[PDB]
């Protein structure tokens, strides 16, 4: 009968949710003991520099605050769901603003990259490696929470698969949903870290909503551009406003790969207005400023990511022209006298 | 003991994580195939020396830009992957990911690796295929790929049946065990 294979391909992914759990647990663990608590043992002290000591918490992030609560809350959470896997989404649901804790890690995870990329080879660490007989170096245990948060979305969109017909479909569902929706904001924020040359704080912009590298072209009104051939813009999607930034692929010393963008202009948000469909190419669409008196022709890689831009421009404009229609509304019952 | 870093990209569902679990424990998950597999530690011989050839799956870090390149740095050698049987993973080696590792890691070999060689003889697989005028990958356009992007080599396998799986990780190591060079132009 399906519904029996269906209950036992459920139970298979529960079974890796929760054993894959345990040995993240148990990693971090024996990574935190035996590597960061290690820099402060004076039977060490001789084989590591006071320069590395002090970069500690760069190194590791807040790992010891993921493991915490992995180790104190969640798995101890899934661990209450083994006998009805299908529950299991509103057990992340739970906890969505815990994970947030992701972001630091992730945001900081090429800084550690740079010093491990000096001290790697360090004494210190190929000692705390042979007394953890591992085979595998420390960094390689330092990207396990980007993997482990990575994979989250994975198990439960194989749970939703077994479960279709489950009174609880709809809560993996939102799971799914919401946990794609911190990767994407951290996986966001990534690249808002990476603008330089801006005179203010990105903060007052509002929430980062969207960003992506595009082919742009400007068609601005009579009286930097690209007229005929297209630039190359890393656009950043906030509620206030449109940031255009130019990624600058350029290097140094250590080179760090990731590119770095610089700021280039500020489209309002207020000002902001949108052409949907552009001809001759379905991923096009236009973004113009003060009723077309500037407008850029913007060439999504995808039709799937033209359609996403528009619809988050879109909700912005919503909510903006109800914000004012409140506004004009509250000023306008002000007939009081 | 000396460590080959060894990481496997492409796009998500072509059974990069599959190939992983099937090589390091040598039979095709055959009642559940599982979503994780954690960076594994391989003991190999050269020279009659050991060697630990560390295995880095990326499921999952497909559609991340950001996340997805903290797995590259010190990586002795990448696995390219694209399904034999899904152009679109075959077009996203070129688009997506040899540009992706190259900018990256300059001086690091890759290989080209078709999967799940096994469903060119699935019928399911090839209607669907057909009702799009596609049809699998054929070995030769996956070879001048690899001669075009310098791809150390090109090699297929099949996590199911094992053909061709062993070696792929042989070229691999291979692969690795050559000194610092510049992509180059091979022959054939």
């Amino acid at each position: 009968e399906e519904e029996e294979s269906l209950a036992i391909l459920r139970r298979h992914v529960m079974n890796e949710l929760l054993d894959t759990e345990r040995a993240y647990v148990e990693e971090l663990l024996c990574v935190l003991e035996g590597y960061a608590a290690e820099m402060d043992n004076p039977l060490m002290a001789h084989l590591i520099s006071t320069g590395l000591q002090n970069k500690k918490n760069i190194l590791f992030g807040n790992m010891e605050e993921i493991y915490h609560f992995h180790n104190r809350i969640f798995l101890r959470e899934l661990e209450s769901c083994i006998d009805c896997p299908e529950l299991v989404g509103r057990c992340f649901l739970e906890r969505m603003e815990e994970f947030q804790i992701y972001e630091k890690y992730c945001q900081n995870k090429p800084r550690s990259e740079s010093l491990w990329r000096q001290c790697s080879d360090c004494p210190f660490f190929q000692e705390c490696q042979k007394k953890l007989d591992h085979k595998l170096s420390l960094d390689s245990y330092l990207l396990k929470p980007v993997q482990r948060i990575t994979k989250y979305q994975l198990l439960l969109k194989e749970m939703l698969k077994y479960s279709k017909h489950c009174e609880g479909a709809e809560d993996l569902q939102e799971a799914l949903s919401s946990i794609l929706g911190i990767l994407k904001a951290v996986n966001d924020s990534m690249h808002l870290i990476a603008i330089t040359g801006y005179d203010g704080n990105l903060g007052d912009l509002g929430k980062l909503l969207m960003q992506g590298s595009f082919s742009v072209w400007t068609d601005h009104k009579k009286g930097e551009l690209a007229r005929f051939k297209p630039m190359q813009r890393h656009l950043f999607l906030h509620e206030k406003a449109v940031l255009f930034c130019k990624k600058r692929e350029e290097n140094g010393e250590g080179y760090e790969k990731a590119p770095s963008y610089s700021y280039k202009q500020s489209l309002n948000m207020t000002a902001v207005g949108i052409t949907e469909n552009v001809k001759g190419d379905t991923k096009k669409f236009e973004i113009w400023y003060n009723a077309r008196e500037e407008v850029y022709i913007i060439q999504a890689p995808t039709p799937e990511i033209k359609a996403a831009w528009v619809n988050a421009i879109r909700k912005v404009l919503t909510s903006q022209l109800q914000a004012c229609r409140e506004a004009s509304q509250h000023r306008a019952l002000e007939q009081s006298h | 003991m000396q460590t080959i870093k060894c990481v496997v990209v492409g796009d998500g569902a072509v059974g990069k994580t599959c190939l992983l679990i099937s090589y390091t424990t040598n039979k095709f998950p055959s009642e559940y195939v599982p979503t994780v597999f954690d960076n594994y530690a391989v003991t190999v011989m050269i020279g009659g020396e050991p060697y630990t050839l560390g295995l880095f799956d990326t499921a999952g870090q497909e559609d991340y830009d950001r996340l997805r390149p903290l797995s590259y740095p010190q990586t002795d050698v990448f696995l390219v992957c694209f399904s034999v049987v899904s152009p679109s993973s075959f077009e996203n080696v070129k688009e997506k990911w040899v540009p992706e590792i190259t900018h990256h890691c300059p001086k690091t070999p890759f290989l080209l690796v078709g999967t799940q060689i096994d469903l060119r003889d699935d019928p399911s697989t090839i209607e669907k295929l057909a009702k799009n005028k596609q049809k699998p990958i054929t070995p030769e356009t996956a070879e001048k790929l690899a001669r075009d992007l310098k791809a150390v080599k090109y090699v297929e396998c099949s996590a199911l049946t094992q053909k061709g799986l062993k070696n792929v990780f042989d070229e691999a190591i291979l692969a690795a065990l050559e000194p610092p060079e510049p992509k180059k132009s091979r022959r054939s």
